[PDB]
């Protein structure tokens, strides 16, 4: 019973988010997953990366995946990188300081788009929700909040502390004010979707799904409909995919970032009139984000990241007229600490050297006191990787039937077997003393090969009736287990392949297997997402474990006992002890699939290529009817009648908070109420807050409009309370009351008289429609 | 011509085409009524000629104004429900009303009348636009309005909305027009018994008002 | 003449005489119009 965390990252150059760059060319920012890198362009190297203060799969930290960094942007002036996250919160962190010092949370998904104005001292987020707010961080907090569309928010523009200019992915652009604090204006922009938006001073561009743009307008005419947009422009055939992101630039072009390994540049001087097409940017992957940099209009310099942890450059020289250039200028590529790809296979030395294998055959060797790339080699679509501890040499695996080996000290091919079988070989496998290697290879093969010295030959093979997934051989060199295509595990004696054993039962290809350093216990993880501990003295199915919700990609042991990490493609990575059979730790790192697992040899550190390029080296250690309505009474007539005395000399909290006059306060409360409990209410309340009530009777009757919004109930209340207390009133003696009664009378009169005309006139008009239609079309 | 929807004829004496991908047939055509012989198709200009057993001919073309035309609604819609938004956010109730009959929306219709009712409390009924514009309403326009004023008077909370509007109508429309309205009078039949309803118990109101009156006669005895 | 329910697919229309638009509706009236609609129907 140990505890243990994660101590690195690696090759997380370019995770999902927008770069964001800054002069001295100068350092630029960008997104790891859940942490923010930061790096100069000449060197390469990671400057910093900011990160959350407990490591992932500590004793407080959740079972669920740490949320990636989504977006972010800075002020350089305030020093401020404001980032947003998948699951909606903002932070903000302070590059000199490096910390975080306040957050927030308003949305409930991902966060795309985030500007803001330390000069407004305001943060303004649009997310993956429909909704656009605006904080402030004075007041840290949010000002209000935006809301009329329904899908998203793609594209954002601000003006000011004034107005705003929203699109998103429904296709209706949206013009907001911001002190009437709504949105005015819409506009269908595009069929489908409307994705990109860049607004200049005068004209904005908004791009749909099929390079349709639009070119509109803006102004500050006061009409209803006119002057705030147009339609004036239409421009086409820029690619054949959805743009993403425009951007200007002046010092007279802008750039249009699209989603085909494609930016495309224009200038600006009917839609040829006004555009011109500068030139047309291409890399060889897909690419995210972008910005400029240009100095005396006479060069263009562009920052570019791809899907794959890949950051561009590029530089132009021109002339106002020409692009002078037929290709741009890769001045810097940043990837040395990055994979191009997805990784398939860890392995760790004695010594502790890391290797790392991808779809390049971009055999990479890491070192973990360094964290950085020792040296690479590329070979192609490699599966799988294996140490040789004699030289410490590496061994490759490929989707070609080919095997390879290469050497940490000298070049890539020492040897290179090739043809080594027709289809893919999907494992290997060496002898713990290292003489005889062993291959499984979708020709339903199994190679023997013998390491002379060198060069290696295979000294026999063997054939199977089914494809082979993977091999293992003991680590007493006792046992060949064999994990064919169909639910069977085979284990045969080393020796002399005996066919010792059979396993079967996972109804489902066994993807993974290990066995203890005792060749006693056997471990098998299938796509069933259930492991099963086996016992190898009769081939007896010890347990059955259900666990990993995809499939357990792989399982191992550890050196020392029965103690087993499964990983998954739901992207978690559990701790077992194969004698309690419970799931010790639940490690929730990263957030891909858990492709490649790799155990330390003594140590007890692991690490986990997941599908995000993740490399993770894991170290040990109540009042009443009635009751409220003489409490809202005396609220309102105090104040009612503070107001009066002011008059006179002329001559609350709660009510300056809910915004109402005291009458309507009043009138409030009285709706509120239910009538069952009014008819006792009335009869509670004593006979000073009956007078009360009068004085508020007057004041509506004042108050007109009330009086005929209202008009049976304040008639039902007043002529209850008078039947009920009537003794009492006529027999006191008040001449302001004598007028009040005479006012109430005397209005109340009125507007029953003028609702009385009206139902009648209606009547007797429609009683005459129907008798004289009646009359004429019934014979 | 398009290559994408291939068409068939057929001796039922109808046409029907569909993508060629798709598998399922997309347009129905039945212009022709006995047989079908002749099918030609005009590529550059995408024209169906088609000659059946009679001697009869028709031509046929696609469209994409109707998608032109669809699309000039969806805009026009959204526009004008814009302009309700911010008119009932400013004023204007006259056209708010205006562009809440054109679009149909009961709750915004609903609390334009409201609230003309409240501005109005300050012959005239409402803003003296506003009664223009009940002046030109239309026919369907009015069976709609007075089909909302129907089910509003059925409500007891909203009858005085209900009233006014319908008084609105009876003295800035004609009577000729009111009754030669075809369902006019089955609105109207069940119009009536709830105002009889509302007219009863207003009367009765007015009665208590009366008994606040002794309260006084008393008092002032007294006094 | 009581009241039902409304004719046109882009309405409902309640018992009290409320005429609504599916349309003009905000997300959230939709949404708890709807709770409301649900648990009726399940408790018919």
């Amino acid at each position: 019973y140990q505890r243990f965390e994660q101590a690195a990252a690696f090759g997380v150059i370019a995770s999902n988010a927008n770069c964001v760059w800054i002069p001295a060319p100068g350092q630029l920012i960008t997104s790891a997953l859940e942490d923010v890198n930061i790096w100069d362009i000449k060197t390469g190297d990671l400057v910093s990366k900011l990160s959350d203060g407990l490591p992932p799969g500590a004793s407080d930290a959740r079972g669920a995946k740490p949320a990636e960094c989504t977006y972010l942007e800075a002020h350089k002036d305030t020093d401020l990188l404001a980032v947003g996250y998948a699951d909606g919160v903002i932070k903000v962190w302070d590059l000199m300081s490096k910390t975080v010092l306040l957050n927030f949370n308003g949305h409930k998904a991902a966060i795309t788009l985030l500007q803001f104005d330390g000069t407004g001292t305001r943060l303004i987020s649009g997310s993956k929700d429909s909704n656009i707010i605006v904080w402030d961080l004075v007041g840290e907090v949010g000002l209000y909040k935006l809301r009329s569309h329904k899908d998203s928010i793609t594209g954002f523009w601000c003006q000011g502390e004034d107005w705003l200019i929203s699109t998103s992915k429904d296709g209706m652009i949206k013009l907001w004010d911001l002190k009437t604090h709504q949105c005015i204006e819409t506009h269908i922009a595009h069929t489908g979707e409307c994705w990109g938006l860049a607004v200049k001073d005068d004209l904005l561009i908004t791009t749909g799904t099929d390079s349709q743009v639009k070119i509109w307008k803006l102004d500050i005419e006061n009409d209803k409909m006119g002057g705030k947009l147009t339609e004036m422009g239409i421009f086409e055939k820029q690619s054949k995919q959805r743009g993403l992101k425009i951007e200007f630039i002046t010092n007279s072009f802008f750039y249009i970032q699209n989603a085909d390994k494609t930016i495309e540049t224009f200038r600006i001087r009917y839609s040829s009139f006004i555009l011109h097409p500068f030139q047309t940017i291409r890399s060889l992957y897909k690419i995210k984000s972008a910005s400029w940099t240009t100095v005396s209009s006479s060069k263009l310099e562009l920052v570019l990241t791809t899907s794959s942890n890949t950051i561009e450059y590029y530089s132009i020289p021109y002339e106002k007229r020409d692009p002078t250039s037929p290709a741009p200028l890769k001045t810097h590529t940043i990837e040395l600490q990055g994979q191009r790809t997805d990784v398939r296979s860890i392995d760790i030395s004695d010594d502790n050297k890391l290797l790392a294998t991808a779809s390049n055959g971009s055999l990479k060797i890491w070192n973990i006191k360094t964290h950085k790339c020792i040296r690479t080699f590329e070979c192609g679509y490699a599966l799988t990787c294996k140490f040789l501890p004699g030289g410490l040499l590496v061994i490759l695996g490929t989707r070609n039937g080919e095997l390879q080996l290469f050497d940490l000290a000298s070049s890539s091919l020492l040897d290179t077997i090739e043809d080594a079988h027709d289809a893919a070989i999907w494992s290997l496998d060496l002898t713990s003393d290292g003489k005889r290697l062993v291959t499984g290879s979708a020709d339903k093969t199994v190679k023997f090969w013998d390491f002379k010295v060198l060069k290696l030959h295979h000294d026999t093979t063997l054939e199977l009736t089914d494809d082979i997934l993977c091999v293992r051989v003991s680590p007493d060199d006792r046992y060949l287990a064999i994990s064919l295509l169909d639910n069977t595990v085979k284990v045969f004696f080393l020796d002399s392949m005996k066919f010792y054993l059979s396993l079967y039962g996972h109804k489902l290809p066994v993807l993974s297997i290990d066995i203890s350093f005792d060749s006693k216990m056997i471990i098998t993880s299938s796509a069933d997402k259930n492991i099963k501990i086996w016992g190898l003295d009769f081939g007896d199915c010890h347990k059955s474990l259900f666990a990993h919700q995809d499939s357990i990609m792989n399982v191992k042991f550890l050196p020392q006992s029965h103690n087993f990490f499964s990983c998954s493609k739901d992207a978690v990575v559990k701790y077992w002890d194969g004698e309690k059979f419970e799931c010790i730790q639940k490690l929730y790192a990263h957030q891909s699939e858990v492709w490649a697992l790799a155990v330390a040899t003594d140590g007890g550190f692991v690490v986990s290529s997941s599908h995000d390029h993740s490399i993770r080296i894991w170290e040990e250690t109540s009042l009443k009817a009635g009751e409220r309505l003489m409490e809202a009474l005396d609220l309102g007539i105090a104040e009612i009648e503070g107001l009066e005395a002011y008059n006179r000399d002329m001559k609350n909290a709660v009510l300056i908070a809910v915004n109402k006059t005291p009458e309507q306060y009043i009138m409030d409360t009285l709706l509120r109420i239910r009538m069952s409990q009014l008819e006792d209410a009335l009869m509670v309340m004593p006979f000073s807050y009956v007078l009360k009530f009068l004085k508020f009777i007057d004041t509506v009757m004042q108050n007109k409009t009330l009086l005929h919004s209202h008009l049976p109930l304040i008639c039902k209340n007043l002529f209850f309370i008078i039947k009920f207390n009537h003794k009492e009133l006529v027999s006191q003696k008040n001449e302001e009351l004598k007028l009040q009664i005479n006012r109430v009378k005397t209005e109340l009169r009125s507007a029953l008289k003028s609702t009385e005309d009206d139902l009648g006139f209606n009547v007797q008009g429609l009683k005459f429609v129907k008798q004289q239609w009646n009359l004429r079309h019934n014979y | 011509n398009k290559q994408k929807q291939l068409i068939s004829c057929g001796a039922d004496g109808l046409i029907k085409i569909w993508d060629c991908s798709s598998g399922e047939c997309l347009k129905t055509l039945d212009g022709h009524n006995n047989r079908l012989w002749a099918l030609s198709t005009m590529n550059d200009g995408d024209m169906i000629v088609s000659a059946d057993a009679d001697g009869v001919f028709q031509f046929w073309k696609d469209c994409e104004q109707e998608i032109e035309e669809e699309q000039e609604k969806a805009k026009l819609q959204v526009e004008q429900e814009q302009s309700l938004q911010n008119y009932m956010s400013k004023g204007d109730w006259t056209n708010a009303f205006l562009l809440a009959m054109t679009l149909d929306h009961p709750m915004r219709l609903f609390n334009v009348l409201k609230r003309a009712l409240g501005e109005s409390r300050s012959e005239v009924i409402f803003n003296e636009e506003l009664d223009q514009a009940i002046s030109i309403l239309n026919d369907e326009q009015l069976i709609l309005l007075m089909k909302r004023c129907r089910d509003w008077n059925t409500n007891a909370k909203t009858h005085t909305i209900a009233q006014r509007t319908i008084r609105c109508i009876l003295m800035h429309h004609n009577i000729a027009k009111l009754s030669e309205i075809p369902g006019m009078v089955k609105i109207v039949d069940a119009i009536i018994p709830y105002t009889q309803r509302h007219f009863t118990r207003v009367d009765n109101l007015v009665e208590q008002s009366y008994i606040l009156d002794y309260a006084l006669v008393e008092m002032d005895k007294l006094f | 003449y009581n009241v039902g329910k409304a004719e046109k697919d882009g309405e409902i229309r309640l018992k009290n005489g409320v005429a609504m638009s599916k349309e003009e509706l905000t997300r959230e009236d939709k949404n708890r119009l709807r709770r409301a609609l649900k648990r009726k129907r399940s408790k018919a």
